[PDB]
């Protein structure tokens, strides 16, 4: 009955760090990725598998270049099964062509957590208690399929002694969410893309460790960067013990790294020696995780009026014209706002504490 | 909701009449009211108009819509036992109630109470087991009379 | 004044304000209107616009409308004044208003709602408040033959005479050169004379709302007035119609081509309207109905413009058509109307208010001025663009694919000089190949093939060729629609040949491949209005920009190209881009007919078998 | 679109200078300045793209130094000639600090390099990379800060190229590996500039094609806390990470004692 009159005249008118407490140094991350229907929603621009899998990468990335001495195994759960995508190692090369060829995969079926679960349970049963068991986990549906009772696998998880920590990505899990707080681990949602990237680059940093966890005097060696000239009569060349376990013929390189303990050698590092079970690291890597031991404080933030002092900052002699101006705890110097975020995001160290 | 109704039914003044507002620091609650369906077609529960049956398939799209969406705790309220008979039947008939038991597990009550309570020991066993579980109640039946959920039920 | 370059030197007439950015729109003195689509006003201006000037041009972003007599008069019918449209367009023109454009729309308002006609008792009254216009009206012989006299040759005497209905049309024509256009006003809810029907609207239907607006601009004050809506092709213009008459409920009278489209709009209104079955009759010269107690009629043109003597049952039909009042009455493919037989049928039907919906108004013939008396200004044409992002229509991928001529044919091309020429370029044997790998990829592609072909004798040649269903002159009805049910259906048919009958005489499943390889020779109108039938809106492919596809093979260096380019161009001036396209990938790979150089002889023998006689 | 920034950092410790100035040899502090200046007038000069960032590494502080010749180049000269002869007037020893504020230096010019990539423009792309001659001592306790810096640089994927006069430094050697940065020792300082122009100048990509030196070894050997002394194998602990080489139930460093059956 709207049809008596309408006009639209009107219309035109004139108008996060914890306390000094001992963290994950030895870490075994398993990450569980959802491979169901859902999976191809796009939620996440072009859908959640693509922008899931890159942010994957970028996640590996960072884990990897803040923990050298960490570990990465790829399950994806798809048509109620459990599939080994990527095996327990620490190249980052492997697991980037590994996502890239999961990136064209096909999203079907249901995911089956208890499966996964009990293959990354498998997988961790057999490592020391000393180094810390986590796995990761996307859970894209809201629903799963068990064969058995999960909460025997949460009890088993418990006795062994396994942080898991889920990801969701449409809304709460009751049972996920019991799962995550009995195994000390914690439940996060996603609100975006750029909440994605912020929970991932959380879940990078080393979680606190508990009261169960050991302290054991682990042994590693650390083999220099042995190369052989062909001049020399002692050139052995001989091939990767690491490219052995490729398809492809490995390549006969003259020299490399040798194991201190068997001489087993490899061209690839910070890797465990294969054959007698050592470690075999670099002191790079070992430093590589010394800001986590030293956690860099937040400046105390004065406005520009507020602040009477130098109008150029210690970190890069910019004229402070910036509403906030950073200073530092010990020395008491003057940072932008730009020096103050690269500095404790990056740097983890004040110029002046250094002076 | 309304105050003074009361005090006529039970023929007496209560010396005090007072309504206590709820003060949220987070909104826990989102009552929404959706009157139009997918095709537009105005959503009404008249018996005149529950014989429809697009009324029937835009109910059936919403519920697969909310299983598809919404958690595994789904309850759903209709107006009659024999309205919500009739609308289970033309759903199983018109094929859109086979992807809504794939999204989520189905139950549905009866007359009877035991079975009934079997019913909803299955339906609070699934959500705790984080399969989907979705009931189909009355707003006369059992199931508003003495049930009450959990945070993950509700 | 003139420039050298051919432009108007209009900068003397329109000073300009230095409101540049906020007033979108640009009012030339020759009565063009432009304004920019990327302006934050672009929506009021638009609604604006559209009540008050005629479109002409809507691209992407500079649109071009009109301003015409008939826009003025159907704004004053909506019931804009001229101070609020003039204060609005000083609001938002870029420069100063010319005078003369400010004197043409006083000259147009004054001359509005003077002259009133009604329909009573079968009986045509012209009055108004003013007797001494009505005096004035008197002088005018042509008036005095059509005002109805006693039949003693007397002419007969707020003051009113009755009409000769024989006679309205010629004094229609002569309103407008008395500059006194009539006055459709309808009483809605006043009538008495003619009882309800018992119709409603179902809840099932849903208004869009361009169909509500448009409605509602119909609608003025709550009184139905008579006019022509201009609705593209799928977009429930049936559906449209019958909500109109749900709302008016009065007596129902609809028009349609052929008994197809009297079937299609019966089943909208079972549909849609809650009107008794009973009530609802054909008069169709195979399926009859009484007319007693048919509350709303469907017919045919042809039925009511036989003049040629009919059946005997039809003579009671018109009879009962005649006595009865039509307070109601809907006209579909307005631009046929035009022709002297149709016409002739508004003078036999009494009816008070007359709508008419279609697709498309231009007319090769130009007679649509005098339409405008007919029927009534254009209440409402939308924007093509518009419902294409709004996801309303699928938006169709275009393109025009240029096929060369045969040598051998392109000689015998230039050889003949008479129609039998038709037939030379229609039968390009690289055209058919074009079109072979064409249906190859679209049927691998697993879409709907409809070829339009205006030749029947290369119609059914194609088809044969191909071994394809093909439809032609006669198309005994029950083939007709075995056809179209596993066209819809089967999958094994996918690629349907359609010659001219497909434009109106039938409804056309929804396709998503249209495939034009015959043209009329310029009936910009025709083929426009078919292809807008021809595709709809697909789901699936709603994302997409393109979800339809629609092809144009056109023969190189033939006069098809000046018959392509004057038919795209109302096209064009809806928006529709055509992309031109010479080689086709993959079709060297694929294996196609006429692939030796005497197989293209021999079509060549079998085309000049077909002499002019043919 | 290549912008491509210089940063050049000078060991200027006034111990190593006073010193090569009492041996009265063929190179002074002086020549340094004046062959790093042509360095920075030649890289400015490459290509107008191209910046410039000068920061003087001193023991007391680090300072940001910025007729025929080029006016804007003249310019730059006077201000970083009267840069130089500022902090050295003013240049007074107060303490026993005597290694160099390595660390600080590269921190500031890291935040400098963040500050300036944040206002290049977005069309463009900068290359930095990092120049660092060594002359004195290298430091000690600057070794965590000295691998964060290292760490941050090859994050945002930094080159940092270290220049050997008379002291070699492992730490500058392992940082030129990690990061990809050139690193030699120059036994003829006099001809030093020469060895910036042949070596540093070329950017990376130009030095692909380029003939260039082969990279020396650098070795990774680590030492144990208790003695420092160098170890093949060692005991480290899953706690604090430190190294012991021999086996110990308590933790010196964390006062952790270790939970081993
Ligand atoms: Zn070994
Ligand atoms: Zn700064
Ligand atoms: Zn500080
Ligand atoms: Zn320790």
């Amino acid at each position: 009955r709207w049809e008596g009159g309408y006009e639209r005249t009107w219309e035109i008118l004139k108008e996060e760090h914890h306390g000094q407490v001992r963290l994950g140094m030895m870490r075994h991350l398993y990450v569980v990725v959802d491979g169901s229907r859902t999976m191809e929603d796009q939620d996440l621009k072009p859908n959640r598998l693509t922008c899931t899998l890159k942010l994957l990468e970028y996640f590996v990335e960072e884990y990897f270049d803040q923990n050298p001495i960490s570990q990465i195994g790829i399950i994806v759960t798809k048509s109620k099964r459990a599939e080994k995508l990527t095996e327990l190692s620490g190249n980052p090369r492997k697991h980037i062509t590994s996502l890239k060829k999961a990136v064209d995969m096909t999203c079907h079926g249901e995911p089956s957590l208890y499966n996964s679960l009990s293959i990354a349970m498998q997988t961790l049963k057999h490592m020391p208690g000393h180094t810390s068991r986590e796995v990761l986990i996307i859970f894209s549906s809201l629903t799963t399929c068990d064969p058995s009772n999960i909460y025997d696998l949460i009890k088993t998880l418990k006795a062994a002694k396994i942080r898991v920590s889920v990801i969701g990505l449409s809304a709460e899990v009751r049972v996920c969410t019991v799962l995550a707080r009995e195994t000390g681990g914690t439940y996060h949602v996603i609100l975006d893309e750029s909440h994605y990237k912020e929970l991932l680059t959380h879940h990078v940093s080393p979680p606190p460790a508990s009261s169960s966890s050991e302290c054991s005097l682990i042994r590693m060696g650390f083999p220099q960067h042995t190369i052989a000239s062909l001049s020399d009569q002692d050139a052995k060349p001989s091939f990767s013990m690491a490219h052995l376990d490729g398809n492809t013929e490995p390549g006969l390189t003259l020299g490399g790294y040798f194991c201190p303990q068997c001489r087993a050698k490899y061209c690839e590092l910070p890797v465990e020696c294969k054959i007698c079970g050592l470690t075999l690291v670099s002191a790079p890597h070992l430093a590589r995780s010394y800001h986590h031991l030293f956690p860099l404080d937040a400046f105390q933030e004065i406005p520009l009026e507020e602040y009477n002092g130098e109008r150029f900052c210690y970190g890069c002699q910019g004229e402070l014209k910036d509403q906030h101006v950073y200073v530092c705890a010990v020395c008491q110097n003057v940072f932008c706002v730009d020096c103050d975020v690269f500095v404790h995001d990056s740097l983890h160290c004040c110029p002046g504490c250094i002076h | 909701s309304p105050l003074d109704i009361y005090p006529k039914i039970l023929d007496f003044h209560p010396v005090t009449m007072a309504t206590f507002t709820m003060t949220l620091a987070r909104v826990c609650l989102c009552p929404m009211i959706i009157g139009r369906g997918n095709d537009q077609v105005a959503i009404s529960s008249k018996f005149e108009t529950r014989e429809d049956i697009a009324v029937i398939r835009n109910y059936g799209n919403l519920l697969l819509e909310m299983s598809a969406v919404v958690p595994d705790g789904i309850v759903a309220f209709f107006t009659s036992y024999q309205y919500m008979e009739s609308t289970v039947a033309s759903w199983y008939e018109q094929g859109i109630l086979e992807n809504i038991q794939r999204n989520k597990l189905l139950f549905i009550e009866t007359q009877d109470g035991a079975e009934t309570s079997v019913a909803l020991e299955k339906y609070q066993e699934a959500c705790e087991n984080g399969r989907g579980a979705i009931l189909l109640s009355v707003a006369r039946g059992k199931v508003s009379e003495g049930i009450d959920f959990v945070h993950h039920y509700g | 004044k003139v420039d050298e370059y051919g432009a108007k030197d209009y900068r003397l007439q329109m000073p300009l304000k230095d409101d540049h950015t906020s007033r979108p729109l640009w009012v030339a003195p020759d009565g063009h209107i432009f304004l920019e689509a990327f302006s934050p006003v672009y929506k009021y201006a638009q609604d604006f616009l559209v009540a008050i000037a005629e479109p002409v041009c809507r691209p992407t972003h500079v649109h071009e409308y009109k301003l015409t007599a008939y826009s003025l008069y159907a704004a004053v019918s909506v019931g804009l004044q001229t101070s609020d449209i003039t204060e609005y367009l000083r609001k938002l023109s870029k420069t100063g208003v010319p005078d003369g454009i400010m004197q043409f729309i006083k000259l147009c308002t004054v001359s509005y709602g003077k002259v009133k006609l009604v329909l009573k008792h079968n009986r045509y009254f012209v009055e108004s408040c003013h007797p001494d216009v009505i005096q004035h009206l008197l002088q005018d012989p042509v008036i005095r033959e059509c005002r109805l006299r006693n039949s003693e040759g007397e002419a007969t005497e707020t003051v009113s005479f009755e009409v000769k209905q024989e006679m309205i049309e010629e004094l229609q024509k002569r309103c407008i050169h008395l500059e006194y256009p009539l006055l459709a006003e309808y009483d809605f809810r006043n009538d008495s004379v003619n009882p309800d029907i018992n119709i409603d609207l179902k809840p099932t239907a849903v208004l869009r709302p361009y169909q509500e607006k448009s409605l509602r601009k119909m609608f003025g004050n709550g009184r139905a007035r008579s006019g022509v809506i201009v609705l593209p092709c799928g977009a429930g213009k049936s559906l449209v119609g019958v909500t109109a008459a749900c709302t008016v409920r009065k007596r129902c009278l609809v028009l349609g081509n052929s008994a197809v489209s009297v079937e299609q709009w019966k089943a909208q209104f079972k549909m849609w309207s809650t009107i008794d079955d009973s009530q609802i009759c054909r008069f169709t010269s195979d399926a009859k109905d009484k007319p007693i107690g048919c509350s709303v009629a469907i017919s045919t043109y042809s039925m009511l413009g036989h003049t040629t003597k009919r059946s005997w049952e039809a003579e009671r039909v018109m009879e009962w058509l005649k006595t009865q009042e039509w307070g109601l009455m809907i006209l579909d493919e307005v631009h046929t109307i035009p022709a002297k037989m149709f016409r002739r049928v508004l003078t036999i039907v009494q009816a008070h208010c007359k709508l008419g919906l279609t697709a498309t108004l231009v007319r090769e013939d130009d007679k649509i001025v005098d339409l405008n008396f007919l029927i009534g200004p254009k209440l409402y044409e939308a924007n093509w663009m518009e419902l294409q992002n709004n996801g309303y229509i699928a938006k169709v991928q275009c393109a025009e694919v240029w096929c060369p001529m045969s040598p051998e044919f392109y000689r015998e091309y230039v050889a003949i000089k008479t129609k039998k020429r038709i037939l030379l370029y229609t039968m390009n044997p690289n055209k058919f190949r074009a079109c072979q790998f064409l249906i190859k990829f679209h049927e691998r592609r697993n879409d709907k093939i409809i070829v339009f072909a205006d030749n029947v004798f290369a119609l059914k040649e194609y088809a044969i060729r191909l071994n394809k269903p093909y439809i032609y002159g006669p198309t005994s009805q029950g083939e007709r629609m075995q056809i179209l049910q596993n066209f819809k259906h089967n999958p094994k048919i996918n690629t349907i040949f359609i010659s001219k009958v497909g434009d109106t005489s039938f409804d056309l499943p929804e396709a998503n491949v249209l495939i034009q390889i015959s043209s009329h020779g310029g009936s910009r109108r025709q083929e426009a209005q078919r292809l807008g039938r021809v595709l709809r809106a697909k789901k699936g492919m709603v994302a997409e920009e393109y979800n339809a596809f629609f092809y144009s093979l056109v023969s190189q260096d033939t006069q098809e190209m000046a018959y392509s380019t004057k038919r795209q161009r109302f096209l064009v001036d809806q928006g529709y881009s055509f992309k031109v396209i010479t080689k086709l990938a993959g079709m060297e790979e694929e294996d196609l007919a006429f692939s030796t150089k005497e197989e293209q002889q021999q079509l060549l023998q079998k085309v000049l078998a077909a002499t002019d006689l043919d | 679109d290549e912008l491509n920034l210089l940063v050049i950092v000078v060991d200027a410790n006034p111990i190593w200078w006073g010193k090569q100035a009492l041996k009265e040899s063929q190179f002074t502090l002086s020549k340094c300045i004046d062959a790093v200046m042509v360095l920075g007038n030649s890289h400015l000069f490459m290509n107008r793209s191209n910046k410039l960032a000068v920061i003087a590494s001193h023991i007391q502080e680090s300072r940001f130094l910025y007729d025929g010749k080029y006016e804007l180049l003249t310019s730059a000269n006077e201000v970083i000639v009267e840069e130089i002869k500022d902090l050295m007037t003013k240049s007074d020893i107060k303490g026993q600090h005597t290694e160099t504020l390595l660390a600080g230096s590269l921190a500031k010019a890291l935040c400098y390099i963040h500050r300036m990539n944040k206002e290049v423009k977005d069309n463009q792309e900068m290359k930095s990379r990092i120049l660092v001659i060594k002359a004195a001592e290298d430091s000690a306790l600057q070794y965590m800060n000295f691998m964060n810096v290292i760490f941050a640089a090859q994050k945002q994927n930094i080159l940092i190229d270290a220049c050997v006069l008379d002291s070699d430094s492992g730490l500058l050697q392992q940082a030129c590996d990690i990061t990809g940065g050139l690193y030699l020792k120059v036994p003829q300082m006099p001809s030093l500039l020469q060895y910036l122009l042949w070596v540093f100048l070329p950017d990376q990509d130009q030095r692909s094609q380029l003939i260039l030196p082969p990279p020396v070894h650098v070795d990774y050997r680590a030492a144990c806390f208790c003695h420092r002394n160098l170890i093949e194998i060692g005991y480290v602990c899953s706690v604090c990470l430190s190294i012991f080489c021999n086996f110990s139930p308590i933790c010196t460093t964390c006062e952790t004692a270790f939970k081993i059956s």
